[PDB]
């Protein structure tokens, strides 16, 4: 179920699942560089019925991944609300600024 | 016979458009496609590397592309450029070094524009910390970074200015900017609150006129920067909805999702029925063509899943783009009417552009 | 038959086109460019393989000289894949696997034009 | 709190990956590698590899290593050529290795890019069009030789039976055979007799190689060999793959990276198809057609599935198959392959698979 665009905790991602590019939900594929900075979702868990913060860093420094591409928008703003925008590159600050997949990092609450 | 090459595009100016392809499943080999928009044909295209972003020179000689490269792609120095290609032989003639922070995402117009004489090249920056960067096109050279944007996002000119433009800012609110001779602040101000960030976040992209800008938000709502004065005032809301369209929830949705006829003050906008939250960037379901002076809709037609658009004043043309596909529609009369589909003119384009003709 | 800029377009850029008959990439004609020049801002290759194709029309067997446009990337359009007489790389000038840019100032491939030579 | 980490190595054990060469050709300066588990068809992670990049694994299992072509900016600028050597397990950059801007640009035969039995030296395909065979001493990270002598030549066979050898084809129809020092110079070098006629039945040039011995099928469905059993290699054939029945039906070999050997059992795996005429070299496998080179007969055949290439792990018994996009597994423990399963989209435009190596 986490390599489907309608999990839950996709909710706010434009872009590649890095678990379906040889990585996880909370971990970058061998060789590409996480974004210290990120987009950030309110996602609704369909367990519990509450709404979860879920950091969206990218994996950074390799080419696109290619697989399962998303483009979910729950609660997603433009550049001017900056961190909740998702149509710019997070790996905008990394070494190496080529995208290669995004993650949906839990933070809690 | 023998191959040769020097050659320029075969169609004349008048006839021709650009595809921003990001081909983002190959982002570092985005490029621009240029068609002739009166038969669909493929006239040539400039390459662009990493996400690229384009327009074109006011006067229609040049194109201007902004893009990274590194020295070995995926590892070494950055390195953030505008190039300046020639319009009729599609070749390279300059870089212009930019500081390595140029906004790195989908190909909103208002990130890469110039200012109406076109002597600046103003540029969205994100560190992710955002500034306007300004480019001095006479001279090859990157000015300095416009601090006073932090918090603001996009570049709207100012039609009726030589060197002007506004951004939208966290405050809901919009800031201007003034230009000296030198590219650098000569003078600035900020707005009234314009729109509610929280209640009724607007769409960056502006239905703009030569005096004023019109803006849609989330929920079908439209708000107005009005720049005729020294001072921009600003209003709104009045509703794109009727009780019939609000009952089945039709709101906008897209990218470059909004245009302006400006001799009619028709706008146009992407519409779709059935809106929630998470919606906003959904294709158009339909077209739905407003009269800005009566605040009715004057004309609905299908959007053929449409994404962005942009709006010819010279040749009253309006272009859509699904991703792929471009669709010409003549905008002459109130109700639109659909001359023919470029197929496949791109693998992952949210921009469309015409050649400049006129425009003084 | 011999004029390519006379015939109909859809014949021209088609794989099917008689003297196509070696080439392996984007025909040019489809690329702004046409059958004998390159699409605008990509350079000519000054080495290429060699194709033999016969032109049903005429009757008659013609050198063709398969140069690529070069320092653009790749175009995309009217792919083909086309094989008669071509030979693997020990006899290099007949061979289609390989990027006839490869000696440019700019190797990266754009399209590939088709050369008549003569009889 | 989840946290994000890197560093992280890939999730499946050396022996169950295999590496899928995508050139990306319409996009074809960000070709890659795609890194697969064979027995599950899950994605592992990738290497980027540029302009048109090759590809082949150490043999001592611990590193990657690739060639490809960089520009300062990528379509115009300084070119440089180079090998890169990747860490196996983590997937990332190690070194680079210069090279002289004449690497061999074209598609994915295996024998571009390879490396001499003991592992020390790569040895690569130059043209400039003028053809030589680059030699890259690994332990010192640099391209120590050019061998010359293989002007006119084409492609590199290893000789699995000594330790720093290879063979190349050249126009006169025959094999030279280096033999480098531990250096990386030619240390000697012979000619064969000529083995097949250039004009009358060219040889594809992928071989089917055994521990001492290659083979090597030609456009007419005929099979030659060299033996290198001694320092001198002996030639013969041709004999040929097809009976009276298959020549009614004008059946030949086609494809790319196309042929193949089962080293303890001798049997051969050829692409074929039906109505072989000139300008079908490199159609689809209709059938796999799988040869006893002892007897020279066909013993099985079985649909081909429009593969192009393959490749074959000795110590599982698998044989790997290509159709540009998705890979087959088979097993070939038995004369009869068996299908285990497909992996699709494991490329957009490949024409060449590799296992890991586990030999050693
Ligand atoms: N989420 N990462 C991303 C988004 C848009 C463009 C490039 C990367
Ligand atoms: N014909 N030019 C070409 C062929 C194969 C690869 C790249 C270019």
């Amino acid at each position: 179920e986490v390599n489907s665009c309608d999990y839950w905790r996709h909710c706010a991602v434009d872009g590649f699942l890095c678990s379906c590019c040889g990585g996880t939900t909370t971990t970058c594929p061998p060789g590409s560089t996480p974004s210290p900075i990120s987009w950030i979702g309110t996602c609704h868990n369909p367990h519990d019925g509450k709404d979860y913060l879920i950091s969206y860093h990218d994996c950074c420094g390799k080419t696109a991944c290619g697989r399962c591409q998303c483009n979910t928008q729950t609660r997603e703003r433009p550049g001017y609300e900056f961190f909740l925008h998702n149509d710019v590159n997070w790996c905008m600050a990394n070494e190496n600024s080529t995208f290669h997949c995004t993650t949906s990092v839990l933070v809690g609450l | 016979e023998v191959l040769t090459g020097g050659h320029s595009v075969s169609a004349p100016q008048e006839n021709r458009i650009y595809v921003m392809d990001s081909v983002f499943m190959h982002l570092t080999e985005s490029r621009v496609h240029v068609y002739d928009y009166t038969n669909g044909k493929f006239l040539g295209m400039v390459p662009t590397a990493f996400n690229g972003h384009v327009q074109v020179s006011n006067d229609g000689k040049k194109i201007y592309t902004m893009t990274t490269y590194h020295e070995r792609i995926t590892r070494g120095k950055r390195s953030d450029v505008v190039e300046v290609w020639d319009a009729d032989k599609l070749t390279f003639e300059k870089e212009i070094s930019l500081p390595p922070k140029r906004v790195q995402g989908l190909n909103y117009d208002g990130l890469f524009r110039q200012t109406t004489d076109g002597k600046f090249i103003v540029l969205q920056n994100a560190s992710p910390a955002t500034s306007i960067g300004i480019v001095d096109v006479a001279k090859g050279d990157y000015v300095e970074d416009v601090t006073a944007a932090a918090g603001c996002w996009s570049v709207i000119p100012q039609p009726n200015r030589p060197r002007s433009f506004m951004t939208i800012c966290g405050d809901g609110g919009l800031l201007t900017i003034n230009l000296g001779e030198d590219g650098k602040v000569a003078s600035q101000s900020r707005s009234k609150q314009m729109f509610s960030v929280k209640d009724d976040p607007i769409f960056i992209a502006p239905a703009l006129d030569k005096d004023k800008a019109h803006f849609v938000s989330y929920y079908g709502n439209v708000y107005s920067a009005d720049f005729s004065g020294d001072e921009v005032k600003v209003d709104g809301p009045w509703s794109l909805l009727n009780d019939e369209d609000k009952a089945k929830n039709w709101v906008p949705g897209g990218y470059n999702l909004v245009g302006l006829h400006r001799a009619s003050g028709r706008m146009y906008v992407f519409m779709h029925p059935d809106g929630k939250e998470g919606t906003h960037k959904f294709p158009a379901a339909e077209i739905w063509v407003m009269d800005t002076k009566t605040k009715q809709r004057v004309a609905r037609i299908p959007g053929r899943d449409a994404l962005s658009m942009t709006i010819d004043q010279q040749r009253n043309l309006m272009l859509t783009l699904d991703g792929g596909n471009v669709n010409v529609y003549d905008i002459s009369q109130p109700e639109p009417k659909l001359l023919r589909t470029i197929e496949g003119a791109a693998e992952a384009s949210l921009q469309v552009q015409f050649h400049p003709v006129g425009g003084t």
